């Protein structure tokens, strides 16, 4: 990890820049969370399910 | 129309001409000195510059 740190020290875009796509693992991290134990309505879900199969409104 | 003994007179000519050219072309640019042309040499070492003082 030295020897990559010490090529980051010597860039001068990149060293400033490639973080900044960081914070969105945090985000996805907690947005996971929150959607592990979502409540949601049963009707909705029987009636819009996201992505499941045989839905001939999709087409299949 | 030209006597044989003008000849070493063009030569004498055409010796100061290319010694001329020569003293001119014998003088070649050295390495350059400017640190602001390397600041980068030291800027690229494995570790930072030490201002020790």
């Amino acid at each position: 990890f030295y020897n990559l740190y010490n090529f980051v020290r010597i860039g001068r875009v990149s060293k400033y820049v490639c973080w900044l796509s960081l914070p969105l693992v945090f985000q996805r991290m907690w947005m996971k969370n929150r959607a592990t134990g979502m409540e949601y309505d049963i009707d909705l879900e029987n009636y819009a399910p996201f992505e499941a199969k045989k839905n001939p409104m999709h087409g299949h | 129309d030209v006597p044989i003994e003008k000849i070493p007179e063009h030569a004498n000519v055409l010796l100061k001409k290319i010694d001329a050219c020569l003293e001119i072309l014998s003088k070649d640019i050295g390495e350059v000195t400017d640190a602001e042309a390397h600041e980068m040499y030291f800027e690229t070492s494995k570790f930072q510059i030490l201002h020790i003082y």
